[PDB]
């Protein structure tokens, strides 16, 4: 495992020297393969260097940001043609990537939570640095400061495991239940923030609307993940504290995934309604995980996977028409079918998957969900059969509005898409495909 | 800016999400506690137990 | 050009309530026999009214557009050329501007058409300051 | 170009000297403004503007800045114009009949089939014959003929 | 006919597809039996679906080896088909029979 | 957009092609229709008898003298 | 050129049955129909046929044809001893 | 296919004379309908319809005001079908 | 290619698919075979998550007309559509439909039926949008949300399924005709059997499709969606009857 | 085909940090050695071993 | 001949991707083709036999592929040793606690 | 081949198969080498009961053998679906007579599998799986078999 | 591909196929055929009754 890290830490020098932008996604993809060579895991910790393993669960969060890490260079081409400070920006991803990789490959409980929140701070400097608009700070903050308030207290909870477990090593975590009602919340409401649950979300449309493309990937990507991945970690020895106030959980996710779909067709800004798009399955993904069974587990760590590649999917391109058409709202963008008609096919693509389309990886995991749920209660059959069905109104209005109908009219002349725009797409969907082949591997964590 | 608690706001939100999350709560809770005492008192032999592999 | 003032005349009411009248009759009688015949009918029954007072003919209106929106068909003919007919303005044609983003190469394949547009643009250009004052 | 903080709407207009200035501020003649009630739920100053049968009500031949919205250059946009869109909740002429007669007639005439489908279900037509006389062992099966 | 009069007048009319009420040699000096001519061996080397497993099986069996014998030129076995029918024909005829002796039987006893 | 226009008037004449495959499309369709009527007028009538129950005796169906 | 423009004198309304079907109605209603002589165009027989000659020919068209075919039909069967 | 203005000046004129209400003498590309021609209001709608009918699409009621003589229906027509040959 | 028309190129192909399925399609009458292959993707909790193929001469056969029909109507394409713009990108359409309705025939499986279905709740949206105009863009939106609605159910009926430990009906659908799952496996596959076929309430959708081009029309309301229901039931057959 | 150029020589660094990395660990399952051959899933049979440890 | 500019948006890009793509697709392809077409006509696959009586297998010998012994041969850790890692590692945490 | 179809059916399978033999006899067969490969054997490890509270691995190897244990007999239970699912392929149309008997075999291992693993979820882990199995042992002896009810 | 890589029972993937039995009709190989699997192992072998082990 030390092979990614020492080879992460001496790409740091290549954001000093100069015209060194592109020879660093390359260094960046090619670890990606070489990391996709060492696929030997187990549910069992595997690898051990000091502190540092991997497990199948560990592997394919990790494998999905450096993929997704990798292309935030590729989409953040702009940072790079006006030379905007390119080589800070270069080393807040190599440095925030390297706090995700130690965080998935962590094997203690205390570890997990150190660059659990560490990694935010770099994409808080993302988001101030680069962002265009200046609601950045009023975006800045409530991503900084909903995720502090939730996860210092978490931190006492982790202490006080100590004293009763006296380790953090989440193996000999499980051999324990606890009956402590306020723990639970001390280990959950701090991850249900970052899930997010539909109540705590104001969060998630503000910092994914301000922050820039690059932002809104491991916005999107991989931070919405780790709240998800901490809690597959923890359940384990909440189990019968988890069967007292799941329904609470589970009935607030899943009309909260109804209400939101609601507010998705009622919005009119594109980097809006994806984000909105976010809480809806993210709403389902947590339902299915509190659910706890076998199904609801491994469905879980699948369609997070997948959601990620998606929804990072469908913010390239809303930069690549914000980029152009140059105001974000959907009065804005139409018919752009007839101004990029190319384009028009990964808008499709995408936007399928995000409906849950086959053969995507994304069904996979949504199947097994809605049977984990279903199986939970058969009371919950009534909106899970709306929110799948809203789930592809607002998904149908995103893509249908902003390619079919006539030209906007006030546009001014623009470039059309670049084959860097192509070949983006193809990297963030043609996996989300592929990947149903070795569902294998990236399904049974368990 | 222009939000105030005048009451038609309370009386909109409170309809809106609060009561149809309180009362599906309500309704898991219900039904699955009347399933789980089955259970646990022994009601349903293993050969009637619904969703096996779930 | 000339953009339509919104303020429409008491004589053009009745125009308008006469030309939707006569329409909505061609949907119930689609027959050209029948239909002549029975417009024919229908215009008498303007001509008993047009010798009213206005503020009587505003009577008229009322009961005529009423009795018109009462009987409108269930499904009324449009040309499908036109707005809200079934065919209309199927094609979208993007902004002229498009062309000019072609590579090089493909601008090679209609090399007269390029050599005339750049032609064209310098005379755009002195036309739009003389229009709009530059 | 301005940003979203130099745009968004004052608070809810109180004086006349406020409602001039207010009606300026959205390109509008000081009598078509007219803000939101300010219950509390209110959108501040911003006008109230459309609400009616919808945007595809509106003449289609006149000569529209933005044909496509069915709008003109600086015209301010109702706050709920993507409900009433062309696409969304509007229609191009007043409903026939009031929007509580169409669900009776498609309801009453579907309650008042399934009624009568059920009553006959027992009455099936049969043909006079009886049922397949299946070879099972140990019956007896004839013919009538002696 | 119809089926009102059995909703009518149910003491009369038997109902759909009426299982024999009375007994067999009731009112019958006697009356012979029925003979299969397919074993079980023959309708399931066939693949004879269940509802077809009735006792004109062997004429069934004869169609499917003229009409495996000329596929798909089947109309060359037309003549074959004829039979199969002439005999399903029968057997509707007995259903028929069976359905009015139990009618006539029904309406005697009401008499006495 | 067909070539073909005409203005207060019938359309112009139609090619040989065209006049003989009208008949043929029409013409095959009957001698279709005729030859099965010919061959199977069985079908369109039933193929078997239905039998009048009412004829039937009641020695035969073995009913009972009362 | 796509076509010719026919003049006005050509068309005469007494030529087509139909419409001074209307006239002799309007008469007795007492009104006048001036756009009449516009629909003449649409009813000339030799061009556009009348209600009959468009059904006959539309339900039979090859049945004269197709008929003659079957007594081929016919022939070759009962020269292949089929019909009996 | 292209329509030629000539043939528009011919359709125009066809459809008038037919129109029995009309003088075919006083009838030219410059006379007016309510003015020269002593054509009522309604009069004047339904030659519109017929002009509707000619050419196969909508005269808008707010733009029939503009057409006071066939030679602005002749160049509507044109300008619709963009045909200034 | 780019000298031949894609119309051209691709009749060829779909008819000679078409024709050799109907050469198949008389073996599968003629020994009355039964092929069922499949492939596994992921099993877990004794259970597996599969694509499935059932060659029987019910699916080849109708799988055959669904290529003719549909050759034909690109062919009839080529100078239909001739006049506008897009022709390559129209057929390249009408072929993914022609695969996803293939793929929806062949499928014994719950699961992989949703492979083909979802497919068609989407190509399908496509053509109804080609055109441009305002009217289409309603046309498309009440198709997918009216067959979203089947989606939906499917979605619902594999959970259900769960109980029998597998997502080949075409084995259970007989011998489980009393049990309640059945019964709500039944249910819900009857709606989504009711939407794309277009009966009460549903039926709405169906009229507004029209909105697509001629070609469309034909290929939708002739051997596809409108037929899709119907095929679904009759390999449900069983519990409806 | 590459289209790369004398700047990817600096890529050398990084794959030191490879090497590197690669030592370390494989340094540190040497010093994992306590339970190899001898837990109850793998354990070599008591007697006769093989002279090499497996892994 | 004839015929009227109809204006559209460019497709150079779309056509020079599609053509790259497909090169460097391609150039991967035929590697991968000539080493599985080289493993399974030359090497071929192992053949399941028994277990001798007192034989001792390794790790790689208990796969089938030619290919898949080569990968758990030279690039992946054993089972063996991951697994006895894990209980070392387990052994040091517990006694920790 | 009494069938004319079957007659050139026929053909055809003699001519997609022709080559492929030959080509598997000549070529990918002849020039292939000999090798054998074997197949994993687990020694039994202590269940675990044996294991104290304290060590960790010991439970460890325990844990390990209860999920190859699950998988075998996860799908142990997926080999007897199989064969009712390729008796009713085999026996249809009467395949009720012949996989009534194999669904028999079938439902009871579901009922022993579930008996055994299920209702754990996921976390699953010898401990768990253990310790039900004494809660249930438990209230057989005093409530007599499940599904009866408790006195 | 389906002549010989067909799945097998020491594999999980690939395809794997279940024939049903042909239809047997008079005049056929030896008429009143029976399907000559009848103990449960016969279904779903999968070739494993002619493995090695
Ligand atoms: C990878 C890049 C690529 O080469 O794409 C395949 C490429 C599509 O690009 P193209 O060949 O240049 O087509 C341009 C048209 O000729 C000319 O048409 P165009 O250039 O104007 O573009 C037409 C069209 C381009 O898209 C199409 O016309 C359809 C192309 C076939 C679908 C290919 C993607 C399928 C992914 C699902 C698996 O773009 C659109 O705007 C269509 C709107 C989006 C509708 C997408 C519907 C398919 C969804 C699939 C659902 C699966 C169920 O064509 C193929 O090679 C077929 C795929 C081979 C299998
Ligand atoms: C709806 C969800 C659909 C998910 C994808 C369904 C599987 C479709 C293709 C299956 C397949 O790849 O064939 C496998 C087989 C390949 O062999 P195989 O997958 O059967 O297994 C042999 C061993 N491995 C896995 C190593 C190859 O055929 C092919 O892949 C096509 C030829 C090679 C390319
Ligand atoms: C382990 C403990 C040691 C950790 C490493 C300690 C050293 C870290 C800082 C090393 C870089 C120092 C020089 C530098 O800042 O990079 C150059 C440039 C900064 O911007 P500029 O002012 O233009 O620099 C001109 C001098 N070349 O570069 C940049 O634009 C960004 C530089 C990174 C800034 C990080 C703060
Ligand atoms: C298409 C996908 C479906 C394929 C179905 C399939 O898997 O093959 C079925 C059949 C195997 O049946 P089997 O029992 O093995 O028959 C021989 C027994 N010794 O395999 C067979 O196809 C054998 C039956 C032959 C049927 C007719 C000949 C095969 C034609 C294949 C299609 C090509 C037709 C070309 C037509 C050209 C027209 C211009
Ligand atoms: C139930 C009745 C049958 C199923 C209908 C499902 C879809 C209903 C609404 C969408 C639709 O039908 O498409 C057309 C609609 C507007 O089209 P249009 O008829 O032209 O009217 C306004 C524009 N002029 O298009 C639209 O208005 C856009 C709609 C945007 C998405 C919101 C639609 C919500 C519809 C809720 C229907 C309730 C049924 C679904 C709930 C159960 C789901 C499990």
């Amino acid at each position: 495992m030390l092979k990614i890290i020492f080879f992460l830490l001496f790409l740091i020098p290549f954001c000093f020297i100069n015209n060194m932008y592109w020879m660093v996604q390359i260094m960046m993809f090619f670890i990606s393969f070489i990391f996709l060579l060492m696929n030997n895991f187990m549910n069992y910790w595997s690898e051990i260097s000091y502190f540092l393993g991997c497990d199948m669960l560990s592997y394919g969060l990790i494998l999905l940001s450096l993929w997704i890490c990798s292309l935030m260079l590729l989409a953040s081409e702009m940072i790079n043609k006006h030379n905007n400070y390119k080589n800070l920006f270069l080393l807040n991803i190599i440095i925030l990537l390297l706090l995700l990789i130690l965080t998935f490959s962590s094997m203690s409980l205390f570890m997990f939570y150190l660059f659990f929140e560490s990694s935010l701070i770099p994409t808080l400097f993302l988001i101030l640095g680069w962002g265009y608009q200046p609601e950045r700070l009023q975006a800045g903050l409530y991503l900084l400061f909903y995720t502090l308030l939730v996860s210092l207290p978490m931190l006492i909870g982790i202490f006080y495991l100590m004293n009763k477990i006296g380790s953090m090593n989440f193996y000999l975590m499980n051999n324990f239940m606890f009956n402590y009602d306020l723990l639970y919340f001390c280990l959950l409401c701090a991850f249900l923030v970052k899930m997010p649950m539909f109540l705590v979300h104001l969060w998630l449309p503000k910092a994914h609307v301000e922050a820039p493309v690059s932002g809104s990937m491991i916005l999107a990507g991989i931070m919405l993940k780790l709240g998800g991945y901490g809690m597959l970690r923890v359940i384990s020895f909440l189990q019968l504290m988890n069967l007292k106030y799941s329904f609470v959980w589970i009935s607030i996710s899943l009309v909260g995934g109804v209400l939101v779909s609601l507010v998705c067709l009622r919005q009119t800004d594109l980097k809006a309604l994806i984000a909105y798009s976010s809480v809806a399955h993210m709403g389902i993904v947590l339902s299915g995980l509190l659910t706890m069974t076998y199904w609801g587990l491994c469905g879980s760590y699948t369609l997070m996977i997948a959601h990620g590649l998606c929804s990072s999917g469908l913010f390239c391109l809303a930069n690549v028409s914000y980029e152009r058409l140059g105001s974000r709202s959907m009065l804005i963008n139409k018919g752009l079918l007839n101004f990029m008609p190319s384009m028009t096919l990964w808008w499709f693509l995408l936007s399928s998957a995000n409906m849950a389309a086959p053969p995507t990886l994304n069904l996979l995991g949504e199947i097994y969900l809605l049977n984990s749920i279903v199986s939970w209660s058969w009371i919950s059959m009534i909106l899970l059969s709306f929110l799948s069905f809203f789930s592809a109104a607002y998904t149908l209005y995103l893509y249908s509005f902003s390619q079919h109908g006539k030209l906007f009219s006030g546009v001014y002349s623009f470039s059309s898409g670049k084959i860097r725009e192509y070949l983006l797409m193809l990297l963030h969907w043609l996996p989300l495909n592929l990947l149903i082949l070795k569902s294998e591997s990236f399904m049974l964590w368990l | 800016e222009h939000f105030k608690p005048t009451g038609k706001s309370f009386r909109t939100g409170l309809f809106a999400v609060v009561l149809p999350i309180a009362l599906y709560a309500w309704a898991l809770k219900a039904e699955r506690d009347g399933r789980e005492e089955k259970y646990r008192t022994g009601q349903v032999a293993y050969k009637d137990r619904q969703f096996k592999f779930i | 050009a000339q953009v339509p003032l919104a303020i429409v005349s008491h004589k053009r009411q009745v125009c308008s309530l006469y030309k939707r009248a006569l329409r909505n009759l061609e949907s119930w009688y689609d027959r050209r026999n029948v239909y002549r015949y029975r417009a024919v009918q229908l215009r008498a029954r303007f001509d008993e009214n047009r010798s009213k007072d206005l503020g009587e003919g505003i009577r008229l209106l009322a009961c005529g557009q009423r009795e018109l929106f009462e009987t409108r068909h269930f499904q009324p003919r449009n040309f499908a050329n036109s707005a809200g007919g079934c065919a209309f303005e199927r094609e979208v044609i993007p902004p002229d501007w498009v062309l000019d983003y072609w590579h090089p190469l493909e601008k090679a394949q209609y090399p007269e058409y390029f050599a005339k547009r750049e032609q064209r643009k310098k005379e755009f250009v002195t036309w739009w300051e003389k229009q709009y004052g530059k | 170009a301005g940003w979203n903080k130099d745009y968004k709407p004052g608070p809810y207009p109180q004086t006349e000297k406020e409602r001039l200035a207010a009606a300026k501020k959205y390109y509008l003649l000081p009598e078509e403004y007219k803000p939101y009630a300010d219950d509390g739920l209110g959108y501040g100053d911003y006008p109230k503007l459309g609400y009616g049968l919808g945007v595809e009500a509106k003449d289609s031949y006149y000569p529209w800045d933005y044909p496509e919205h069915k709008r003109n250059q600086h015209e301010p946009i109702s706050a709920d114009h993507d409900l009433y869109s062309e696409d969304r909740w509007s229609q191009a002429e007043p409903p026939r009949y009031s929007n509580a007669y169409y669900f009776a007639c498609f309801l009453g005439v579907m309650s008042g089939c399934l009624a009568l489908y059920y009553w006959l279900d027992d009455k099936k037509m049969y043909r006079p014959v009886a049922a397949k006389q299946y070879p099972s062992p140990g019956v007896k099966h004839y013919t009538f003929e002696k | 006919g119809n089926a009102l009069t059995h909703y009518m007048k149910p003491d009369v009319m038997p109902g759909p597809d009426v299982v024999p009420t009375f007994d067999p040699l009731l009112g019958f000096k006697s009356r012979k039996e029925r003979v299969m001519i397919a074993t079980q061996e023959e309708m399931e080397s066939a693949k004879l679906p269940l509802e077809f497993r009735d006792y004109c099986a062997h004429l069934a069996i004869a169609y499917q080896a003229c009409r495996s014998d000329t596929f798909p030129f089947v109309y060359k076995c037309a003549h074959q088909k004829h039979e199969y029918l002439t005999c399903e024909y029968e057997d509707y005829v007995l259903r028929m029979k069976e359905f009015e002796r139990e009618r006539r039987l029904l309406e005697r006893q009401k008499r006495l | 957009k067909s070539h073909v226009v005409s203005y207060r008037n019938g359309p112009p004449p139609h090619s040989k092609a065209t006049k003989i495959g009208a008949l043929t499309v029409g013409g095959a369709m009957w001698w279709w229709v005729i030859w099965h009527l010919w061959h199977e007028p069985d079908h369109i009538t039933g193929e078997f008898d239905y039998p009048n129950s009412r004829k039937w005796s009641n020695t035969e169906l073995g009913v009972p003298k009362d | 050129e796509p076509y010719t423009v026919p003049h006005a004198s050509t068309y005469k309304v007494e030529s087509v049955p139909q419409l001074v079907e209307v006239k002799e109605a309007l008469g007795r209603q007492g009104l006048k129909d001036p756009w009449l002589r516009n629909e003449v165009w649409r009813y000339e027989p030799k061009a556009f046929g009348t209600h009959r000659s468009r059904l006959n020919t539309f339900l039979f068209r090859g049945l004269g044809v197709g008929f003659c075919a079957f007594l081929a039909t016919v022939a070759v069967e009962y020269a292949l001893g089929i019909g009996k | 296919p292209p329509l030629s203005l000539k043939l528009i000046n011919e359709r125009v004129l066809l459809v008038l004379k037919l129109y029995d209400k009309i003088d075919p003498s006083k009838l030219n590309v410059e006379s007016h309908f309510i003015n020269d021609l002593g054509l009522d209001s309604l009069d004047h709608v339904e030659v519109i319809m017929a002009m509707e009918d000619e050419f196969g699409f909508e005269i808008p009621d707010s733009d029939a005001e503009k057409l006071l003589k066939p030679a602005d229906i002749i160049k509507y027509v044109a300008d619709k079908e963009d045909v200034y040959e | 290619m780019k000298y031949l028309s894609i119309c051209s190129i691709s009749f060829v192909n779909l008819i000679s698919m078409s024709l050799s399925c109907f050469l198949l399609s008389l073996y599968f009458l003629l020994n009355d075979m039964i092929y069922f292959i499949e492939w596994e993707l992921v099993s877990l909790n004794s259970m597996s998550i599969v694509m499935t193929f059932l060659f029987d001469w019910m699916s080849l056969l109708f799988m055959s007309f669904v290529l003719m029909i549909s050759s034909l109507v690109i062919f009839y394409s080529k100078e239909y559509m001739m006049n506008d713009n897009h022709i390559n990108r129209f057929i390249m359409l009408v072929l993914m439909f022609v695969l996803s309705m293939m793929l929806l025939i062949i499928s014994p499986n719950l699961i992989s039926i949703l492979l083909g279905w979802d497919g068609l709740g989407l190509v399908s949206y496509c053509l109804v949008i080609y055109f441009q105009n305002i009217k289409s863009y309603n046309a498309g939106m009440l198709t997918a949300l009216s067959n979203r609605i089947g989606d939906v159910a499917l979605l619902l009926s594999i959970a259900w399924m769960l109980n029998y430990g597998s997502w080949n009906y075409i084995f259970y659908l007989e011998i489980m005709q009393n049990e309640f799952e059945m019964l709500m496996i039944g249910s819900l596959v009857m709606l989504a059997a009711m939407t794309k076929s277009a009966q009460i309430p549903f039926s709405s959708w169906l009229p507004a499709a029209m909105a697509a081009p001629t070609p469309v029309s034909a290929l939708v309301h002739s051997s596809t969606l409108v037929t899709a229901g119907v095929y679904l039931l009759i390999r449900f057959n069983i519990i409806l009857s | 085909v590459l289209g790369l150029d004398k700047r990817a020589l600096w890529g050398a660094l990084p794959l030191l940090g490879f090497a590197i990395g690669h030592f370390l660990d494989k340094k540190e399952t040497e010093r994992m050695t306590m339970f190899r051959d001898k837990s109850a899933l793998y354990g070599r049979p008591a007697g006769s071993e093989g002279k090499a440890p497996s892994w | 001949g004839h015929h009227q500019m109809i204006i559209k948006p460019s497709r150079f890009q779309w056509d020079k991707f599609k053509d790259l793509l497909h090169f460097y697709v391609m150039l991967g392809v035929i590697p991968v083709t000539a080493l599985v077409l080289y493993a399974n006509i030359f090497v071929g696959p192992a053949q399941l036999a028994e277990i001798p009586e007192g034989y001792e297998p390794k790790h790689w010998e208990y796969e089938k592929h030619p290919i898949s012994r080569f990968i758990s041969r030279y690039i992946l850790n054993s089972d063996q040793q991951n697994y006895e890692k894990s209980l070392h590692y387990l052994y040091e945490e517990n006694e920790k606690a | 081949p009494r069938s004319p179809m079957a007659s050139f059916a026929e053909s055809v399978l003699n001519v997609i198969d022709g080559p492929i033999t030959w080509f598997r006899e000549s070529i990918v067969e002849p020039n292939q080498q000999k090798q054998n490969w074997y197949h994993q054997r687990f020694r039994r490890v202590p269940t675990i009961d044996q294991c104290y509270t304290d060590d960790a691995v010991c439970r460890f190897e325990a844990d390990q053998q209860f999920r190859r244990d699950r998988m075998v007999d996860n799908e142990i239970v997926n080999i007897l679906r199989q064969r009712f699912e390729d008796c009713t392929l085999y026996e249809a149309p009467d395949h009720m007579v012949k996989c009534r008997p194999l669904m028999d075999q079938y439902e009871k291992a579901t009922e022993n599998w579930f008996i055994k693993y299920g209702d754990l979820g996921g976390y699953a882990n010898a401990k768990t799986a253990y310790m039900k199995q004494k809660h249930r042992l438990i209230w057989e002896r005093r409530h007599g078999p499940v599904g009866s009810g408790m006195k | 591909y389906f002549k010989y890589n067909q799945n097998d029972w020491t594999r999980k993937g690939g395809w794997r196929v279940i024939h049903s039995r042909k239809q047997c009709v008079p005049g056929d190989e030896g008429y009143p055929k029976v399907s000559d699997r009848s103990a449960p192992s016969d279904y779903a072998a999968r070739g494993f009754n002619e493995s090695p082990l």
